């Protein structure tokens, strides 16, 4: 309608290969095959039982178009602490999202300071449920918006310090408007 | 290894 995809993790073609920092032991790619075997890319991390947690996660390069102000909208699915047998000091039920402006569609290690937060994520109120056949996923649907940009593009980062959790679609988008 | 694995459902 106004709406106008930057970025859907759900119609990409072949792996994400999403920069990960660690970039194994951290967060890694695993497909969810749907009714007609065709894979939903996710990532996914569950280190519960190990403290001080910091995976980092960093979509490729995303241009922002014309568009000042964009929306991110991730379908998540956490693992309560309760849930896993199992003691946890350190365990999470929220991730980190933040944001990096940048010129350069390349960049190769960009700092973690660099990044700028735009929220801590848990599981609210909001759901929405995707059938796969075999099942269906209820997950959480959070969406936030960041801006004004300036610069051409951004990267988008996640970080997890120790929570059981798989992100299962992330569009970015902007109201043509 | 993650603890669990979300394959449309979780999985530990």
């Amino acid at each position: 309608g106004n709406e106008v995809t930057l970025l859907d993790s759900r119609s990409v073609q072949g792996e994400l290969g999403w920069i990960a920092s660690p970039l194994e032991g951290g967060w890694e790619e695993v497909s969810i095959m749907d009714e007609k075997n065709t894979p939903i890319r996710t990532y996914q991390v569950c280190n519960v039982m190990e403290p001080s947690q910091n995976n980092w996660l960093r979509t490729d390069w995303i241009t922002r178009e014309g568009a000042q102000r964009v929306y991110i909208e991730i379908k998540f699915t956490l693992r309560d602490c309760n849930s896993l047998p199992g003691v946890m000091g350190t365990c999470k039920e929220t991730f980190n999202l933040y944001y990096y402006e940048s010129d350069n569609d390349k960049e190769r290690f960009i700092r973690e300071n660099q990044f700028v937060k735009i929220d801590t994520i848990a599981a609210d109120e909001s759901f929405t449920q995707v059938d796969i056949g075999d099942r269906i996923m209820k997950l959480n649907t959070e969406i936030r918006d960041v801006g004004p940009l300036s610069k051409k593009g951004f990267y988008l980062a996640f970080q997890d310090v120790g929570a059981c959790i798989a992100l299962v679609s992330v569009r970015v988008f902007y109201k043509k408007a | 290894a993650p603890y669990c694995v979300y394959r449309g459902s979780w999985s530990c």
